[PDB]
RNA sequence: ACCGGCGGACGGCUCAGUAACACGUCGGUAACCUACCCUCGGGAGGGGGAUAACCCCGGGAAACUGGGGCUAAUCCCCCAUAGGCCUGGGGUACUGGAAGGUCCCCAGGCCGAAAGGGAGCCGUAAGGCUCCGCCCGAGGAUGGGCCGGCGGCCGAUUAGGUAGUUGGUGGGGUAACGGCCCACCAAGCCGAAGAUCGGUACGGGCCGUGAGAGCGGGAGCCCGGAGAUGGACACUGAGACACGGGUCC
């Protein structure tokens, strides 16, 4: 499974995209959103990245993403399945007119194999 | 007492709320003059009309009736057979929209 | 209207008060909410454009109005929707003229010249009158405004007198009430324009309207509903009428 | 042609005057609007920059023809009450 | 260009459904809702918050749509006061034909306002002087909801029909009265003066014809009703279960 990586940098408004495949993206296959976990485990040379030193034992935590159809994930949602719902507002749905509720396609919490898109914001 | 009719009250009173005498009920619009024909259902009675319709192209009469559903309060307690008035009220029921303020003429 | 309020109005169905060509066009102005009511009162526009002659079109007759150079009782109107109706004041300072709206004969609107002196004052007539928070009580008169006095005046104002009014201070000058003797002018039905006195006063069981008798001043004594007569004087009257 | 004055009255609120007119003129054409104007500034002592044709219209079996016009005392006024077409079809101002 | 405000429920189109309080007409609401407008009486004190636009990185074949950074308001949320609603006990100020209504005084509760914002001059500045605005209360106006009496087709080779059916008592629900819906108690309600069922059809102003009495029609304009491929059901809003808005079959 190949995961490309959207990495933020809360403390600078700049964001980085990479693109991390085999066993290195194994690991990241179960993790949900809301969780941390050490940059250095999963394995990145953080500091040539962005061409800043960094404080060590640093961690990211997951975001969101986007399918391989396009389909992005809600945290809402319980697991890694996909489903079809009605939506009032929140991700994956721009409502564009006062209380207007439209059915939409979304993905799940878990990270799986049909995920594409990772975003991940640093936590020092 | 008065309630816009111009006619005597009833001889004893009553405690129902749907009365117009002693009660809370208020009389609006058209006002009646008829005969019970049936008087079955509690506090309700029917009362009908005689009146001649005239048909144009035989310049001659016929006799129709008009029958109405009314509210029968305990102190009148009208029967079948007199001579009854009834006024127009707000809905009652779901074919009550009148109420006998007064017998005429007992049978 | 299946789903909503109406905001247009075809020529064709225009009140009949109104000196309107019914076919000339497909629309008339929807008069906006306001003092009158409908059967009783015409939007400004017309008479800015098709009474008076002031303008040819509807855009230079909005641009007189917005510039302030009409006066209705005595304050300046710039809609050209607002309804203008029986006993107001139309005043243009810039020309010197005063108007009083007032019925025709056929029951519709026309406009009667009057002084400058006598454009300061308006007659209303009382509609209503009710006790408000503070134990004082509330006017409500023909022309749907309203007015307060306080409740030791409670014995000097009733239903269907008449109070004549200082416009636009709004300021009590004279209480005018109904009774045997005093001058009424019709403004409805139809005996509508006619004036005279009032000879006698009915009454009628279960809300049916009471009616009054009037002779006028050849002699002649015609009926109407009370609610049509409208007070103007004591034994002459004090206003000027056609 | 001979131009005969039927009305001339006072309109202060938009301020101009307003002008009804008569032309007879057996056995000629239509007068044209210049000619109709400048006759009409002769006869009343007009400034012609702000003097506007409104209409001549002829009739049926007829030998006159009956005009209206307006003349405002300001050239301001005037650009910002009349339309830009009668400015135009009167050669006032130049179409773009 | 975006955030924000108002409008998009009118106007326009058609006549499928409907024999019904759908329509015509006279009355009723003391049994009700109403943004925009008019008059009068009052008010605008103290706090907090995110986010579009914009910059970094993107996903998807597309329709669409994700994470991080930063920001304002007449945007949003709190505290206070004013105010609103329910119930119990007194007093009698008002309208009306008639007060479960209005007004005054005690008492137990619950809900709960606002933008002094914007523009232009006189201002050295201080502060005025106008214009457009914000919130509450009373009444009107405008647009509607609901109810009643009366009036207008064909069939007996359709004669009995109805069982929340008809009325009562106690509640719920609704903007509001109501078997509108429930719990309990009765046997009522309609019908040969044609019920019920079946047929056909949007109703009226009007239109064709005839000496008239009559007979026939009701597309085009105006007023009322209904519908948006068929059948169901919701969100926002003063107003819709919405023709150029949403959900399922
Ligand atoms: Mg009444
Ligand atoms: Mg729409
Ligand atoms: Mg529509
Ligand atoms: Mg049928
Ligand atoms: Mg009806
Ligand atoms: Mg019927
Ligand atoms: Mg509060
Ligand atoms: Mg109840
Ligand atoms: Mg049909
Ligand atoms: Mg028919
Ligand atoms: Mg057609
Ligand atoms: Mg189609
Ligand atoms: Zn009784």
């Amino acid at each position: 499974a190949t995961f490309k990586l959207v990495i933020s940098d809360p403390k600078t408004g700049i964001a980085k995209q990479i693109e991390i495949t085999g066993p290195e993206a194994e690991k990241l296959i179960g993790k949900r959103i809301g969780d941390q976990i050490p940059v250095k485990e999963l394995g990145i040379n953080l500091n040539e990245l962005f061409g800043k030193e960094f404080p060590e034992d640093v961690k990211m935590e997951i975001r969101g993403g986007t399918d391989k159809d396009g389909f992005p994930m809600r945290p809402d949602i319980h697991g890694p399945r996909r489903v079809r719902i009605l939506l009032s507002k929140g991700p994956g749905f721009r409502p564009k007119e006062k209380g207007e509720r439209r059915k939409k396609t979304v993905r799940g919490n878990t990270i799986s194999p049909e995920i594409v898109q990772v975003n991940v914001k640093l936590v020092y | 007492r008065d309630i816009g009719l111009r006619i005597q009250p009833p001889a004893e009173k009553c405690d129902d709320p749907k009365c117009p005498w002693h009660g809370h009920l208020k009389i609006h619009g058209r006002v009646f003059e008829g005969i019970v024909v049936s008087d079955k259902p509690r506090k309700t009675v029917t009362v009908e009309r005689q009146y001649y319709h005239y048909l144009k192209k035989y310049e001659r009469y016929e006799l129709r009736r008009s029958r109405i559903h009314a509210h029968n309060p305990p102190c009148i307690n009208a029967k079948v057979g007199d001579r009854v008035l009834i006024a127009e009220t707000r809905p009652l029921s779901k074919t009550k929209h009148f109420v006998v303020v007064a017998v005429l003429e007992r049978a | 209207a299946r789903k909503g309020p109406k905001r247009h109005l075809k020529r064709l169905a225009a009140p009949t008060s109104w000196y309107i060509e019914r076919k000339a066009y497909k629309w008339a102005v929807r008069p906006r909410p306001g003092p009158h009511n409908m059967r009783t009162s015409i939007p400004l526009l017309y008479i800015v454009r098709d009474y008076l002659g002031y303008a040819k079109t509807a855009r230079e007759a909005r641009k007189i109005l917005n510039e302030g150079k009409f006066l209705v009782d005595g304050r300046v109107r710039k809609d050209y929707k607002f309804p203008v109706g029986i006993m107001d004041v139309v005043s243009i300072p810039e020309t010197g003229e005063h108007y009083r709206v007032l019925p025709n004969r056929i029951g519709k609107l026309i406009l009667h010249p009057i002084s400058e002196e006598e454009a300061n004052i308006k007659p209303l007539r009382i509609r209503n009158k009710r006790m408000v928070k503070g134990a004082k009580i509330q006017l409500n008169f023909h022309d749907g405004t309203n007015h307060l006095i306080p409740l030791s005046e409670k014995d000097n104002y009733f239903t269907s007198y008449t109070v004549l009014m200082k416009v636009p201070e709004r300021e009590i000058l004279e209480v005018l009430p109904f009774e045997k003797g005093a001058y009424v002018f019709v403004t409805q039905g139809k005996n509508v324009a006619r004036k005279g006195r009032i000879v006698e006063i009915k009454k009628f069981p279960m809300g049916w309207p009471d009616v009054v008798t009037i002779e006028d001043e050849e002699g002649e004594l015609f009926d109407t509903l009370k609610e049509y007569a409208f007070v103007v004087g004591r034994d002459k009257p004090r206003i000027s009428l056609p | 042609m001979e131009i005969k004055i039927t009305e001339v009255k006072e309109n202060k609120l938009i301020g101009r005057k307003e002008i009804y007119f008569e032309i007879y003129h057996p056995g000629e054409p239509t007068p044209s609007r210049k000619d109709v104007k400048g006759k009409l500034v002769a006869m009343l002592d007009l400034n012609p920059e702000t003097t506007v044709i409104q209409y001549i219209r002829s009739y049926f079996g007829s030998y006159k023809s009956k005009g209206y016009a307006k003349y405002y005392y300001d050239k301001d006024r005037m650009l910002y009450i009349e339309p830009e077409y009668i400015l135009i079809r009167d050669g006032i101002i130049e179409k773009k």
